[PDB]
């Protein structure tokens, strides 16, 4: 559906910080967070293109000064195995 | 005693595999013993303290669980005091020796068929039994009587017969096998009608 | 049955930006993704062997442009206790 | 009673490899594996002891293509205390 | 109530050597094993004093060869605030 | 009508052991061998071209372990005259 | 009659490229190969001389590749001696 | 099946002597013999794993005394298309 | 039945000077032959051990003036698997 966007921190408080600045850069729907162990999270928005570009982009900025950004990735068009099998927020 | 056949009966699994421990000392003696059926599943076949001091280990199973008790017996013997006074481990034993390693039997008649006779008397029961297997093997040979340790403090010896030629090819495979644990060999080439069978007396 | 292929990643972000790219690569079905935990997460497709081999082939060309990449393996044929006893989508 | 195998692999996918080649290379059952967070994963193979004692020695051969080995070792009698404690795949 | 030892290995192939070593070595009991996460798993058995304060003394030597020994320690009587709070085999 | 896989050997343990690594790597059709003397052996497989590529890549590094491996080649399609013509079990 | 084309290999997998490319590269007909022993085999093939020398030329380039060329060689006009004479598939 | 065990020797009295002593060596049964050309001919016996293990490490040991050893190898488990293609002694 | 001995040549003109040698030699009883390809053959001669052990003393005395002698042995007893899948003579 809506492109994918995604911040991974090794810290629970710049995952919330970049989660911030992404719902607020944009008009973005986070749809929750994935717990990989090892204290890394990932918050995850979905929505359109341009939207979570700006997003990731302005959460990455904001997240670089409190934590460890590990990855920002941005998927324009999401598969729909990939919506269908990991935990995405749009699992029909 | 039944456990020192060559074959197995039909409801019983197949152990071809033999490997003989010879220690200085009886109390690791037993260490070794209880370690090697800890590690791997032998079936032991005797600990035996045998004369001139000595404890002597037999041991029976397949050929992994057979190597596996025997490196898990080298390891435990050879722990600072060297006690392990030789060793053995033959994956596959002949028909013949097995019955040979229990009790010392002796023989007392052979067939016409017996041109010559071969002595061999090694310093150990190892030397004894791995030189006994390898005559056996390579060449049509008959095993008669054979003493292992006890009552002659810690030598061993065996006595083959056949023909003159096979009974040289096996003084070359004992001599080779043995190198310097054999103490001395004899060919006797035709023994006398009043010696034929009837050795030990 | 199918042939079988894996990207591990150290985060869940090049974990699925590689198994995007793996079902986007060929014809693939990802059965889902296991979590070892310490942040180790491993995206499992599984189909036959050239549509495998090309997409992991992809998920690994794909993943370390945003991510740390543990291993990347293609088994063609694994066992039938492969697939009974460890969690791989084909499970009988 | 039966002997018994085990790789532990830093990573889902050399485990799974290590775990492939061991069910191919001699007749062993993979009963399951063992997961202890951190990353580590522990493939459990349980056979005879030729079998298992070549099955290791075969699946560390291929598994430190793929992944990171940390300790492979063969107890050819388990204790019946161990069976019944530690989840080996027999416990009665 | 009964004599309490433990070892614990960072990784399951030694904490199994240590638990194969400890019932192999003494009459002692072997309970379970504690998963703290992170790699670190800790088998726990417990008897008489001299029989587990043999039985850690050789699962310590057993297990430094194969894997990673973090902590040994036995503990002759422990308190039963200690056997009611922390599962060590004896919770009533 | 399958694709060809080869891998020719001056020796017949290397070329057995290369036929065992391609059967057992991915699901190939062993169907049999060239002897051209000389001590040169040439095991053939056969199968479609993934699994081939795949086998024969795998049975490469399996037998230079044990030998000298003189020839590896896949033809994913051959001609209608070559296998009309060399002992390739698809003779009509 | 028909010119006449020749690929030598020390090795069975040479000469099947070989064979697969000359009848790939022209419209050709590969009646067979002789074996003259010690790992030296040679394909055989037979048309008309531009479709030979175009097939020749391929093969020769694509044998060179995978295996020991020993010769190549090329007959527009093989006398009627050399077909009754020889194994070159037009014996009367 | 039953494991597969190999002796190729240079030579026909260092084969002869390897076949020898790989079947006193232990229960192994010598099924054949192949002659690959130029020299070498190769001796086969199959047995159980542990006892095949012992009989060709005899045999190469016996073998390089008056042969020259060209390979020894052990295969545990040969897949069934080993055993149906090739001449190993066990065709169904 | 008897025991065996061997004189292998390169070459025919070594193998029947030996092989003449042998049968005036002692009382061994010349089988035949044994082509290996590559130019190797192998004269087999039978008989109790002390008479063949004679005999290919003297073959390898009277073969190295006129050829290449590969190798000399004499096993005093060959194994019933042995005679009965070799072609040593003593075929039931």
């Amino acid at each position: 559906a809506d492109a994918l966007g995604m911040i991974e921190v090794r810290g629970f408080v710049g995952m919330v910080e970049a989660a911030d600045a992404m719902v607020k850069a944009a008009k973005v729907e986070l749809i929750g967070y994935e717990k990989t162990g090892g204290g890394y999270v990932t918050a995850v928005v979905r929505g359109d293109v341009a939207a979570v570009k700006a997003a990731t982009e302005a959460g990455q900025r904001a997240a670089e000064r409190v934590g460890e950004v590990v990855a920002v990735h941005v998927i324009p068009r999401p598969h729909v195995n990939v919506d269908a099998a990991l935990p995405l927020g749009r699992t029909p | 005693p039944e456990r020192f056949d060559a074959t197995p009966p039909a409801g019983e699994p197949d152990r071809p595999a033999l490997g003989v421990l010879e220690l200085t000392s009886i109390a690791r003696g037993i260490t070794v013993a209880d370690a090697a059926l800890k590690r791997a599943p032998s079936l032991l076949l005797m600990s035996r303290p045998v004369s001139s001091g000595k404890h002597l280990l037999m041991m029976r199973g397949q050929v992994a669980e057979v190597e596996e008790s025997m490196i898990a017996a080298r390891e435990i013997a050879g722990a600072g005091s060297g006690a392990l006074l030789d060793e053995l481990e033959l994956p596959y034993a002949h028909e013949q020796l097995w019955r040979f390693l229990d009790a010392p039997v002796v023989a007392d008649a052979w067939e016409e068929d017996t041109e010559s006779v071969i002595i061999v008397e090694t310093a150990t029961v190892c030397a004894a039994i791995d030189s006994a297997d390898a005559a056996l093997k390579t060449a049509p040979v008959v095993l008669r009587d054979m003493r292992l340790a006890i009552g002659i403090a810690g030598k061993a010896f065996f006595t083959l017969t056949g023909e003159l030629a096979d009974v040289e090819a096996a003084a070359e495979v004992v001599r080779e096998r043995c190198g310097a644990r054999l103490l001395e060999l004899a060919c006797i080439a035709r023994p006398v009608d009043e010696l034929r069978g009837r050795l030990f007396f």
